């Protein structure tokens, strides 16, 4: 979802 | 005995085997660095196996790991060389289908290879056992990395200077039957196509030295037909020459005879290789010249959306090596191709950064580091009654070719050349003055009233009216949006 | 013969409402525009003359129109072009270009062989007006 | 106009779309030359498609056709160059599934060149929007042909000559960790493997010049390892140096520095590509140098059953361009590998000779030309207590190496060595002397009779009793007996 | 005439000689990035002359301004290649010394060459006659610029073995 | 070499110092020069960056040199880096 | 079958 | 182009070359070896080459022994002269 862009800075 | 007193007691490092994912190659609370490399899979498990341990499995396998316990491990810096997963999330609208993210340092990669980067990334992994099937889908490759890299040796902005050709798509065609023709034929048809207005024609991809035809006889030819169309027209003319051989040493030879009598350009296949291709986009650099990339041989593992490597990351391998065009598919040719996955390929090779777009295939944001654009290039039987889909589809920086379109014309090659030039230049003009060229009635009128003015396109029009290639597609996408 | 360089040489020659439109189409984008004038039409002739400096932050056609309609009873016989020029990060280049005004006639060009090794030829494109007469008076 | 009074009008020549199977690509009736170049595809057709015209289709895509009729066939001896499909039958136990024969002319390839034959046959036709899959079985390569190319460098006979070895499988095992030595470690490794009892070790195939470890540093340590171990123990001793790197020359000048040194083999990663592979095969043979071949990536296409290339292809193709050893499959390692299968395989690579064997894969009679034999290599999770299988499934002509099964000793790499020796020496007396080693109780009663006189043996089977992997396999046969 | 209606009016690109602080070489609020070439310089103004504008000549004259204004720069994308002085400090103990840090972007670089960055870093700026006296004391090279260049043949612990 | 006897010899720097690509250089070159320079030059850290190449400069400048020669009658030149 | 024998001489 | 040794063959072709010839000519009495050596020359180079067939008639003109000249045909259309 939306946590594939944040748990890969 | 000292070596029975010698022996290894502690937990990890005692001989015997445990699983992947107790040997530290499985970490969920890790976090990323801006210089490590990325990658995403497609796993399906076999029936029984742990969907996390299937994932440790793939990191360990692809960098450091074996099937039981080493000592020698302890001699190493162990920790930093091992790669990680550190995600793994179901397929969805799938059961037994799970994407998973792993993590590789930069200190484990040769500078500048491509060979040693694969060699890691899809070695042995892709035969487990453990494993039913598995496919390579994106990376994020870092810009430390990318830096040690050439990338296109003229790329799309110096090429377009080199012709004086701005603002639309370039033209071209292959020359037909595939096998079969006489140097002196081969040049015959080159002057003809390009006198009528094309840019650039091509020899087939099969075309190399052969008892029909030997290459020195076809390059000489071809220069008489560029010169003479090029002083008919007063434009910068060319055709790609085909230097694919089967030694390196043969490849050399084919490439400076061509500089030698003033080619502007030339082109190799993929079945030649990644070091013989790296090898050629060093020498083009080096002599001024461009190089153009045939993606023969692609499809054996980039068709089945269960197994291989999607395309988008040869597309991402290749503009690294540094070619200056690229075959990326047409949408309403007869080979296959996606429209949202089509344009996923074209934003890989022409932006200057990337950013998330799961409905295109995009997984990864990444920056290209000033690397230079690769153009891409259109080609499979399409026709000038298809311009308005072409232009809607493909963009303006791309190379559409037409070989059966250009010289199955009932009037000859030239009128074919003359038919499709006509047929693309309305079209822009229509686009530039706000129309809505897309629109199933408004494009065709449009290709119909530049037909009124234009024998040629009038005869090319009626002739390939009812041609089209409708059939499902085998790579599709997993979200929507 | 009719040269064929620039991205709409295969029309008809254009009407000045049809050239203010391609103009209104490059400002939309935000693109700086100038004109030029040559004499000598050889493919490799990169540098024509410039008409005065490039009009960067012009936001009106007509502005682009006037220099055009001064350059066309200022210059003499020959060949007119507008370009347009995109200065963003990853292009900073031309993006667009086309002729405006072309000589009552144009004779072409002609090749020359010159024989070197075995069977190579060194070629030569000549053009027939350039030969004739000097800059100013070759149409 | 001249054009319009001069418009072809005959059936086959005038312009427009019609069925391949009726451009001349399709002739039941066909009767096969001894020069010919045959190939076997499996297809898959779309819903709807005649499964006659798909294999004319693949035909004539993959020789002189294209989507539409072109009048240029007339300036060539059309007849002689067409590709002709000849044979159609559906697949066994399968709906949807159909085998097609096609046979090409000689004068279609370029002599000794594997890049141009490929570029014909997987070019494009796997793309083709028409077909839902495919996949390239088998090929009957002509005496003719054969005969443009140079065959193995050195081949099985010369080699066990160069090592004084006859009549048992010879010995070998991988460095681990993958990544992280120095290369006076990676020395250390090599010495004490060898005296142990090994005959090779090798470098992994991800190994090349990293920041951790150059080549040129490998390359001295190792020197002195193999010397220090032949002078200790009477016999011919070696390391398989890797020369893969990102360029030809740079592959060049690290094959030049391992003859300095006096290395009697070096090794090369499938990843480099055809024509990089077929130069280093010349080199080879104008060097007195053996040439090992690791396959990384073939896997990416060779694992599925309806899409891509079967491996016994490839190993045709790399017999051809002269390799003297490449990996062929375990059986019961951790790797891919069905038992039938793998037995076509080794045929393919060591006999003079191959007759039709369904069961087996083998579709076509064909023979070798006296072209050398290339000598299989088992690798992948194998250990000393499964001996009595791997004598019964791979044969005599084989290297069985153990990475894992060797430095993973308790008791040190010397025991690990000496263990795998000793297992192998009393399994072949015992064969020879006429017992049922393959039995599930005679083979492992033989190792452990063996084990009451060496400790290291009896630690190893102890430790490794109860390993397998058993799992279903993906690439099958279509027929039994 | 054509040239004189065809004048540049912008307040920027307008011809005449303006202070480098004004040109876009001095930038307070500037966000520095990985990739970025840093500098320390230790800087001497002479009598007269204002701390910030002898930064801010430092940076233009090593990166790509000179002493008047050129209209060329409209064909470049000019604000990413100009280098930014970003912070000035006094030197602790001292009257007319002051502290400099500057910032340059990864592509005025040629990869792998030591010759071309001393060229822009040290090139001519010694010789400013606005300036008395100046010292380059540090840098900062990031990882991304570091990957060009070979590094120690041998190094330490090969050479010890 | 270059028939000019009795007074100082002119000259000119490209700007801006770094940015343009081999195409506008050469455009630079070839104004200056019919202007009535007698050289114009690189700047000192123009060498071979990722926005403009040396072969690139190169063959454009050479160009503008002989356009400009003759346009005027004179030898003219620049220094390449 | 045994026609694929006498198919492909 | 015929000489004593093979080093002065290619220095005479090498010349021709040079001043733009299109055909160059051996004679029969130079050898198989030198014959082959100069036909692939002329295929890599672009010349045409004509054989001047000097000595055949030592054993090609009695019926009782030798070698009858249609064989020696076939072994020169092998090495490749024009
Ligand atoms: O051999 C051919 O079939 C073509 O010349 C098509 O010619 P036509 O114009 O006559 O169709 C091209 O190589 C294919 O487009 C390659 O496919 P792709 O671009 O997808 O790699
Ligand atoms: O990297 C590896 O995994 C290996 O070194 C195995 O080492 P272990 O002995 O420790 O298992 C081999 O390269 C594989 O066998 C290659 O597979 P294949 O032979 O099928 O191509």
């Amino acid at each position: 979802a939306a946590e594939w862009g944040s748990m890969n800075q | 005995s000292v070596s029975e007193r010698t022996r290894i007691k502690s937990d990890r490092y005692e001989s015997g085997v445990i699983p992947y994912a107790k040997m530290g190659y499985w970490d969920a609370a890790y976090a990323v660095k801006n210089t490590d490399v990325l990658a995403l899979f497609r796993i399906t498990p076999q029936p029984g196996v742990d969907p996390v341990e299937a994932a440790a499995a793939v990191a360990g396998e692809s960098s450091t790991a074996t099937w039981t316990v080493v000592w020698t491990d302890l001699l190493t810096a162990c920790d930093r060389y091992r790669a990680k997963a550190y995600r793994v999330d179901p397929v969805p609208n799938t059961t037994d289908q799970y994407f998973a993210f792993i993590a590789y340092e930069c200190d484990l990669f040769e500078e500048g290879s491509l060979a040693n980067l694969t060699a890691s990334i899809i070695g042995n992994v892709f035969g487990f056992k453990a494993v039913s099937a598995l496919r390579l889908e994106d990376m994020r490759i870092p810009h430390s990395y990318l830096k040690t890299f050439q990338g296109p040796a003229t790329g799309v902005i110096v090429e377009r200077e080199r012709l004086n050709k701005y603002g639309i798509p370039l033209l071209g065609a292959t020359v037909k039957p595939k096998l079969g023709l006489s140097g002196k034929n081969y040049g015959r048809v080159v002057y003809e196509g390009l006198k009528g207005g094309l840019d650039f024609l091509k020899d087939d991809e099969n075309i190399n030295s052969q008892p029909f035809m030997r290459w020195r006889e076809r390059f000489l030819y071809c220069m008489e037909g560029i010169n003479r169309a090029s002083a008919a027209t007063g434009e910068t003319k060319g055709s790609y020459l085909n230097i694919t051989a089967g030694t390196m040493e043969e490849v050399y030879k084919r490439a400076e005879y061509a500089k030698t009598v003033g080619s502007i350009v030339v082109m190799i296949d993929l079945v030649m290789g990644y070091t013989a291709i790296q090898s050629a986009a060093i020498w083009a650099r080096d002599n001024d010249l461009i190089l153009h990339l045939h993606r023969a041989g692609n499809s054996t593992y980039a068709r089945q959306k269960n197994h291989g490597i999607n395309f988008r990351v040869i597309c991402k391998w290749m503009r690294m090596c540094g070619v200056d065009h690229i075959h990326a598919g047409t949408v309403v040719g007869k080979l296959e191709g996606d429209p949202l996955m089509i344009k996923g390929f074209y934003d890989t090779l022409l932006l200057t950064h990337l950013n998330v777009n799961l409905p295109y295939g995009i997984f990864f944001e990444m920056t290209w580091a000033s690397l230079r654009k690769c153009m891409p290039v259109a080609s499979g039987g399409i026709h000038c009654g298809q311009m308005h889909q072409l232009v809607h589809y493909l963009g303006d920086d791309v190379v559409l070719q037409f070989g059966g379109g250009t010289i199955g014309h009932p009037d000859g090659i030239q009128a074919g050349a003359t038919a499709n030039r006509v047929a693309l230049e309305a079209m822009i003009l229509a686009r530039n003055e706000g129309a809505d060229y897309f629109n199933s009635d408004i494009g065709p009128q449009i290709l119909r009233n530049a037909a009124k003015t234009c024998g040629p396109l009038q005869t090319a029009l009626d002739l390939w009216k009812d041609i089209s290639f409708n059939y499902t597609s085998t790579d599709t996408s997993d979200f929507s949006v | 013969m009719r040269l064929t360089q620039g991205c709409f040489s295969f029309l008809p020659d254009l009407t000045d409402q049809q050239i203010e439109k391609q103009i209104a189409y490059c400002i939309t984008k935000g693109w700086a525009m100038n004109v030029e004038w040559t004499d000598d039409p050889h493919p490799r002739n990169s540098y024509w003359e410039l008409w005065g400096l490039p009009l960067f932050d012009v936001k009106d056609p007509a502005s682009v129109m006037f220099e055009l309609r001064e350059a066309r009873k200022s210059c003499a016989a020959g060949y007119i072009r507008i370009n347009a020029f995109n200065a963003a990060y990853g292009t900073e280049s031309c993006v667009m270009s086309f002729i405006v005004n072309r000589p009552s006639n144009e004779p072409g060009f002609y090749l020359e062989r010159q024989e070197l090794e075995g069977r190579r030829i060194a070629y030569t494109t000549k053009s027939y007006s350039v030969q004739a007469n000097p800059e100013g008076g070759r149409y």
